[PDB]
């Protein structure tokens, strides 16, 4: 904002009014103009009119490589007749040849599948998780230990939270 | 048709009190969704005997539970044992001049530049307003007078407080407040006697100088009259005992029974009543205790017919055959 | 301040900051109005003149990043201020579009139920569902072809048949076409210090050899993920009805197609097993790849089992997905209060067991959560987490059910709690049926606790012996004085919750260890307040161990009066909050709470539906501008201040908009006072369920709590 | 070191070196009454085991649930039941991306499984690569779980609905393993790779333009290029059906098909529409920016304080504005560790800043 | 007509306060004015 | 009874602006006017 500390805060709009006003009175380019009015209003979406949209040459041969195969007014019968005939020229010149995309299931093979390539079997490792992985093993120690086998404490815990909080 | 509100509220209150024992405080009264009686500005009458009870409610009365037997009348026939007690003077100059007496005679002498100061009255009148049904109440009052001590003839009085105190009811401490204002005290020939002898036992003496030079107050008239309440009026060695309850339509102050008021249901509402309780074992000490409370009252007018068979849902031939 | 910064790391045990500070100390670093007038306060970069690339102010620049996922992290893109108001232009343009469009299902839920009947018929019946997820959506689309297909369209009006022009939208399509998106310089650095790589090796092409270090990518088909979502999903939409139509005239089947701009469903009705329909789907799926549709090695087709946004649905029934929910569950544990915390878990258990999982889990997942917040040093509460030993009444119950149901439970033969909703029973009649209450319970519960029950009670009606018996019960609470002061660990740079909450409604990367850890280290400075500042164990050391047979049902959760006599500014009673549960259970879901709970007198694998039988007596629409008009009237400086700066309607909100609503008076003075009720954000809020799956075991041994009528049937 | 308690007398002990948020390298011992003894050593990321602080009641009962669901056979639950117990114990205890995309694969298989009709590519999305041997157990493990609940010649389907539902409890257990960016740096390098990887196999990915709406000659002319590109594909050659681009005349044929009111959807609609942070670093949580304007701002108010000497309470101000010893430490414990070091760089930024000015 | 208008009145009366739901919804409907407000009043109580 | 701090609740209530101007500039106990002193009596709501 335009505010300061120097004026009340009062007299900074009405200049700013005045002087868009002598501007929109008279002047002396195009859009010197529109952004000096833009610059001093205080609060202002599509339709964006005010804009020029000028040409650089360059929007020429995207327009020329964008809308050329685009008609949008083809009639009806005659797509029919096209859909009939690419259906007919598909059903045997790629689909009687095996290049399709998708087959049944032979659940047998599906279960082969995941066997062959989920189960490892050319891995040396061995069949027990404890000795591959090491907090497995770490557990499992911890737990073969355990299951199959006094105001001294307390004063020292209480020295213990003093001095750390000192 | 507030009679109909009347007889429904008592009947309410009857056959809830007949499941359990509940005490007859405000939290039984007022909890209960048909007592409407503060509604119907017109409260000419009320619902059979709770008069008392419900002018206090209309005060906003935060009451407990008394001997509420206006029947017989406790604030009429009353005793009147009524007495005084030596007084105690403020702006203490006496405990100078009691023990050197062992005399009256210099005290006398002093009481005869002029030194009339004002003079300050303490009495403590106990008295025990009995009343017409068994009770029994002590109630005694402190009274504190500031007045002006007067030359020679009787008195100069400027203003009196009072402060009542001790066990008694609502009834009887209207009693005693409205005697001990309209009595042969004070007010009037103030039945005074002097005799040099509550003077003697404040000023330690065993002497007579021949000289009583009796004296009598002249009073305004103030009217300490605002507890009208079970409250013992701001101190008392006894407070918040003899709780009221009820078991079988019946009053039990202690154990005791004291009377039982007809309540009218005409069968159609004692099973609207019994429709929505709370369990089966609650509508049993209902139904159990039903007859034994009509055999206290006189209705017959419950309609022996179809809605019999609608009361028929309960069955419960145990305690309708039980009362024989 | 240099040599003493070198002393003080010189004693110190380091030396590196020692040496640093030794070599910075050593020295060793050694009248034309367009182009005089653009320099003091003319915005210059405003835009007025634009290309077909730019608009004379940036070019729509972005930023790459990834998202966290189960599976593999997302891409996401952050665009700049400008760009973002593009984005959002087009995007309300299109989700407009999308809106006035039917069979679309992303920001219509009427249509993703009908999506989910309709599906859920098919597999009963034995349709032929299709469920086709497409494999590289987002770095594969491009503007052109949306460009394309707005010139191609018409956009007829309703009522004048215009064609309107669609210049502007072609116009920020052409300028999103040429957006410059900027790379991560940790990826630069990484690869210019410095295992075979792709992309590192076109980095390392044209680090020097064509031009400098690459910062910015340009190129034409990105369609950034999360920016033209709707365009995409209308694109997909017409293009799959085409796909749809297509196969209705070529195979004539009956197909029916929903979409969600990823992944699509398609329900194919046959007529007259299914093996001579391979030809149909390969074709089909010939033809989506004709168009930037490529489909996936995941989608499936068959007759069993139909998908759609990860909700199965088989023959009969459909599938709980139990260990997901207990995932979500045992992990995302945010805590910056442990009540946020245990409605987090409320709301989830409740989402979770929505799903038939089980009654004897949730019960676990409470103990859990309480455990978390006993170890963080908070000690035990009264409300404190979700309830243990819980039963099927999840339905039909809320947040104040199950809060009241505990503070039940914590009394064996409960006498004060049934005395103290026998009181609230007869001020719901007094209040409803004789209908003689308002703004004086007001005046009499902002004082606070005490007062206000004892005020409740001789209003119903009681003497001194209830005053001294029921306010006996006390319980500490910590943030009576305010609440718990604490930074955690949130992000560089930085009065009552229902002000909050308010302000939420009108107004429009760290790890959950981490965030613990820090919550349980601030848990132990001097966090309550009072007056300073002290711990909780200098306050939980002062209460005094009487044990008068009455403080010990529930250690460390109620205590009497005299046990709290060292530190009384901190003990409040809990027979008041749960009168105070019970009036707004009342408010709430009807009066069947106030009766006494009865117990009544199978293969754990027999599920079935069942639907809440709640009854609301508080004007059951409870819309907007009703809650604003009762806070304007109540509390007025509280309705001045921190409300309403943000507000150009208050002027329906002051004309009486159905003023004094039934109990919106009486049952919104409760909540902000009590900090831990929260039911007036709770009833601007629908149910998310409106269905519970759970099996016959839990339903025959859950609680039968039926109140029957206050009144003894006796009323009319 | 740390402590944890497991009975009357012995304890557990975990010693460590490092401190941080990193991952480090542990030792774990034992101590029955003073005897210390050695239980072993492991390496690990700390902030990867919280699920498991306190749920070792609700897992058991959920497997015990699941594995109740299968009460259909007396004999297939008792094998299953022991075997879902150490999968989900070896998934708990080696936390990876990996086991939740093979979790995530045999949900696809399943799927694929019930149905009739698959694509032909589905067996290669399902393989990953294994490494450190930890996953070759969990991916036996489940492989063996689902060939238990799937083999089967004739009597292998008896109750096929509850078996479908535990594959898929199975299958989606990859949710117990949290999403939490192993490492950044890599994760920041894959998506980098991910995004930019099809546009220098498509061929239109140009160099740092002008940032002002102005290209060179070579840029417009790769752009056009990779315009006709994208639109150059044809209705009947079978060698494109994998790479970008789309077909005029099929595109042609879908417009005019919707505009005459052919399809189920028109364009009949209502309700007519016309009614500071750096982007090179997303994920930082400083940008330069911002440590420069607070450094600015730090010492700005330090010199206009001097109007010399100056005590530590400088570095209070750094805490004041970035989130009386009391509050200093309350202030600074509440930092990370890649927060203390930005703040360490800030507070040698200004001191080295207010040292210069004292020259 | 001034009876049927007592009636009204009347019929008002016993609604707010015996059957005791009307408040500040009259204070919306009167502030318009005569005209409305009288109608609007009659089809509270009952008219064509 | 019907005494004076009723009228007063009941024009801030109904008429916020009306309260504000051209009503009390004059006064300094605003706090029991505002502190629902007996608030929404009987008919003073409507019959005002
Ligand atoms: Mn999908
Ligand atoms: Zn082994
Ligand atoms: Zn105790």
């Amino acid at each position: 904002n335009y505010n300061n500390r120097f004026v009340a805060d009062w007299v900074i709009e009405r200049i700013r009014w005045l002087l868009i006003e002598i501007l929109k009175a008279s002047k002396s380019e195009d859009q010197e103009y529109q952004r000096l009015i833009h610059s001093l209003s205080n609060v202002k979406l599509e339709n964006l009119e005010h804009l020029k949209r000028n040409s650089l040459d360059y929007d020429e041969r995207l327009n020329e490589s964008l809308f050329i195969g685009l008609k949008g007014d083809i009639r009806e019968s005659t797509v029919r007749e096209e859909l009939i005939k690419l259906k007919l020229w598909f059903k045997d010149e790629v689909f009687s040849k095996g290049l399709g995309k998708f087959k049944l299931t032979d659940r047998r093979e599906l279960l082969e599948s995941l066997s062959s390539l989920g189960a490892h079997l050319d891995s040396d490792v061995s069949s027990c998780p404890f000795c591959n992985n090491k907090l497995m093993e770490i557990v499992y120690n911890v737990t073969f230990s355990c299951v199959e086998r006094s105001n001294i404490e307390k004063h020292y815990l209480s020295v213990l939270s003093l001095c750390n909080k000192i | 048709s507030p009679q109909q509100i009347c007889t429904n509220f008592k009947t309410q209150l009857v056959l809830s009190s007949m499941v359990n024992p509940l005490v007859l405080s405000t939290s039984c009264l007022k909890s209960f969704f048909w007592f409407n009686e503060v509604l119907e500005l017109e409260d000419d009458s009320q619902i059979e005997l709770a008069e008392l009870t419900d002018f206090a409610l209309m005060v906003k009365n935060q009451n407990v539970s008394r001997a509420m037997f206006v029947e017989d009348i406790a604030m009429g026939y009353v005793v009147s044992n009524f007495e005084g007690v030596r007084i105690s003077l403020s702006n203490v100059m006496v405990d100078g001049v009691q023990l050197p007496p062992q005399d009256i005679g210099e005290l006398f002498g002093l009481k005869a530049g002029l030194v009339v100061q004002i003079d300050h009255v303490r009495m403590s009148t106990k008295f025990k307003l009995k009343r017409k049904m068994v009770y029994s109440f002590s109630l005694e009052c402190i009274m504190d007078v500031g007045e002006i001590q007067n030359k020679e003839v009787i008195l100069k009085v400027v203003a009196v407080d009072q402060s009542v105190s001790g066990s008694g009811g609502n009834h009887m401490l209207l009693d005693g407040v409205s005697v001990v204002a309209s009595l042969p005290l004070f007010t009037g020939q103030a039945s005074f006697d002097l005799a040099a002898m509550l003077i003697e036992s404040n000023l330690a003496g065993s002497n007579d100088n021949f000289l009583m030079r009796n004296v009598t107050l002249d009073l305004g008239g103030f009217s300490p009259e605002l507890s009208d309440k079970y409250s013992y009026r701001l101190s008392g060695p006894e407070n918040q005992e003899d709780p009221l309850v009820l078991k079988d339509g019946a009053f039990y102050v202690g154990g005791e029974r004291l009377s039982t008021y007809k309540v009218e249901f005409t069968g159609d509402l004692v099973v609207k009543a019994l429709g929505a309780l709370e369990d089966d074992e609650s509508v049993v000490s209902m139904l159990h205790q039903l007859w034994p409370y009509l055999k206290a009252t006189s209705q017959v007018i419950l309609f022996q017919q179809e809605d019999f068979t609608i009361v028929h849902d309960l069955y419960k031939k145990q305690l309708t055959k039980s009362i024989e | 301040l240099l040599k003493n910064l070198t002393t003080s790391s010189y004693v110190d045990e380091e030396y590196f900051m020692c040496f640093k500070y030794l070599l910075i100390q050593g020295h060793f670093d050694q009248f034309t109005n367009a182009a005089l007038r653009n320099l003091c306060f003319y915005s210059e970069d405003s835009p007025t003149e634009f290309t077909s690339i730019s608009s004379n102010s940036g070019n729509l620049k972005f930023g790459l990043s990834y998202k966290e996922q189960v599976g593999s992290n997302r891409e996401l893109y952050v665009g700049d201020l400008n760009t973002k108001l593009m984005t959002r232009l087009v995007e309300d343009f299109s989700e407009a579009v999308g809106n006035s469009m039917k069979y679309t299902c992303l920001n219509s839920e009427k249509e993703f139920e009908r999506a989910i009947c309709d599906m859920k018929m098919a597999v009963n019946n034995g349709d032929l569902s299709c469920s086709y997820d497409h494999s590289k959506w987002g770095p594969t689309m491009s503007p052109a072809l949306f460009l394309a297909l707005l010139q191609m369209l018409e956009l007829r009006t309703p009522v004048d048949r215009s064609k309107i022009d669609l210049d502007s939208v072609k116009s920020i399509l052409k300028w999103h076409l040429h957006k410059v998106v900027e790379v991560p310089i940790n990826v630069a650095e990484a690869y210019c210090i410095g295992s075979t790589s792709l992309s590192e090796e076109f980095f390392h092409q044209t680090m020097q050899l064509n031009g400098q270090i690459p910062s910015h990518i340009m190129s034409v088909l990105d369609m950034g993920q999360g920016i033209l979502h709707n365009t995409s999903d209308l694109y997909g939409l017409i293009t799959e009805q085409f796909l749809c139509y297509a196969l209705d005239l070529l195979y004539d089947v009956i197909p029916v197609s929903y979409t969600s701009s990823d992944d699509q469903i398609t329900l194919i009705k046959t007529p007259s097993d299914a093996a001579e329909w391979l030809e149909m789907i390969c074709f089909h799926e010939f033809l989506s790849s004709k168009l930037n549709k490529f489909v996936s090695p995941k989608s499936v087709i068959g007759t069993f089992v139909a998908e759609f946004k990860s909700r199965f649905f088989v023959m009969g029934e459909e599938t709980p997905l139990l260990t997901k929910f207990v995932a979500a569950a045992l992990h995302n544990v945010k805590c910056k209060t442990p009540t946020q915390l245990s409605e987090t878990i409320d709301t989830i258990c409740d989402q979770c067991i929505a799903n038939g999982v089980s009654t004897k889990i949730v019960t676990r997942i409470s103990k859990r959560v309480n455990q978390l917040i006993r170890y963080s040093g908070y000690g035990e509460t009264p409300f404190g987490a979700i309830e243990d030993q819980d039963v099927k009444d999840w339905v039909d119950g809320s947040r104040g059910y199950r809060l009241q149901r505990k503070i039940e439970a914590i009394f064996h033969d409960d006498k004060e709690t049934s005395f103290i909703r026998n009181c609230a029973r007869k001020v719901f009649n007094d209040i409803k049926r004789g209908r003689i209450f308002e703004e004086n319970l007001i005046n009499l519960i902002g004082r606070g606790g005490d007062e206000a029950l004892t005020g409740f009670l001789q209003y119903a009606g009681c003497s001194e012996q209830e005053v001294n018996r029921v306010l006996n019960y006390r319980w500490v609470n910590l943030s009576s004085f305010g609440d718990l002061r604490l930074v955690l660990r949130t992000k560089l740079m930085t009065v009552p919750t229902l002000i909050k909450t308010l302000q939420s409604k009108l107004s429009r990367q760290s790890s959950v260890a981490s965030g613990f850890i820090g919550f349980c280290k601030s848990m132990g400075s001097k966090c309550v307040r009072d007056g300073g500042f002290l711990y909780i164990k200098e306050v939980y050391s002062g209460v005094s161990a009487c044990t008068c047979e009455i403080c010990a049902l529930k250690p460390k959760i109620i205590y009497c009066n005299n046990s709290l006599n060292k530190v009384s500014q901190f003990s409040k009673p809990i027979l008041w909050d749960y009168f105070s549960l019970v009036l707004t259970n009342a408010c709430e879901l009807g009066e069947w709470v106030f009766s006494t709970v009865k117990e009544p007198q199978n293969n754990q694998n027999f599920f079935w539906a069942v639907k809440p039988k709640v009854v609301r007596q508080i004007e059951d629409q409870l819309g907007m501008n009703h809650v604003l008009q009762s806070i304007r009237r109540n509390y007025p400086v509280l309705f001045d201040e921190h409300l309403t700066p943000f507000m150009n309607d208050l002027q329906v909100s002051r004309t009486m908009d159905s003023g004094r609503l039934k109990f919106l008076d009486v049952c919104i003075a409760l909540d902000m006072m009590n900090e831990n009720l929260g039911i007036i954000s709770h009833l601007l809020k629908t149910r998310d369920n409106s269905v519970y799956i759970v099996k016959q075991s839990d339903c025959a041994l859950a609680h039968i709590r039926q109140s029957s009528y206050t009144d003894w049937e006796l009323g009319l | 070191a740390q402590r944890f308690y497991l009975a009357e007398s012995l304890v557990g002990f975990l010693f460590y070196q490092k401190t941080g948020e990193r991952s480090r390298c542990y030792s774990v011992y034992l101590s029955d009454n003073g005897v210390m003894s050695e239980q072993g050593s492991f390496y690990c990321d700390p902030k990867r085991f919280f699920l498991p602080v306190f749920s070792d009641e609700v897992l058991a009962g959920m497997c015990e649930e699941m594995t109740s669901w299968l009460d259909f056979d007396t004999g297939l639950m008792n094998d299953t039941g022991p075997i879902l117990r150490l999968l989900v114990l070896a998934i708990l205890c080696s936390p990876s991306k990996r086991n939740q995309t093979f979790l995530q694969g045999l949900r696809y298989f399943l799927m694929a499984f019930a149905n009739q009709i698959h694509h032909i590519d589905l067996t290669s999305k399902l393989v990953v690569e294994c490494k450190s041997s930890s996953e070759v157990v969990v991916q036996r493990l489940a492989v063996g779980l689902f060939i238990r609940l799937l083999s089967g010649e004739s009597d292998a389907s008896l109750f096929f609905s509850r078996r479908f539902k535990y594959l898929l409890n199975v299958s989606y257990l990859c949710h117990l393993i949290t999403k939490e960016t192993p490492d950044r740096l890599t994760d920041q390098i894959k998506c980098f790779e991910k995004f930019i990887e099809p546009k220098v196999k498509f061929g239109c990915a140009v160099v740092n333009p002008s940032l002002n709406g102005k290209l060179t000659v070579d840029q417009e002319d790769i752009m056009i290029n990779g315009l006709k590109k994208f639109f150059s594909k044809s209705l009947r050659d079978t060698e494109d059906v994998q790479t970008p681009g789309v077909c005029k005349e099929l595109l042609n044929y879908c417009v005019s098909l919707f505009n005459r009111g052919k399809l189920k959807v028109s364009g009949e609609l209502k309700n007519n529409p016309f009614r500071i942070p750096k982007l090179d670093e997303l994920g930082n949580i400083l940008s330069t920016y911002d440590k420069e304007k607070l450094v600015s701002a730090c010492v700005s108010s330090m010199a206009e304080r001097f109007k010399n000497l100056d005590p530590d309470s400088t570095d209070y101000l750094i805490l004041k504005n970035l989130t009386t010893q009391e509050e200093l430490s309350l202030m600074y414990e509440a930092l990370t560790e890649e927060q203390v070091e930005s703040f360490n760089e800030i507070k040698h930024d200004v001191q080295v800043a207010l040292a210069k000015m004292a020259d």
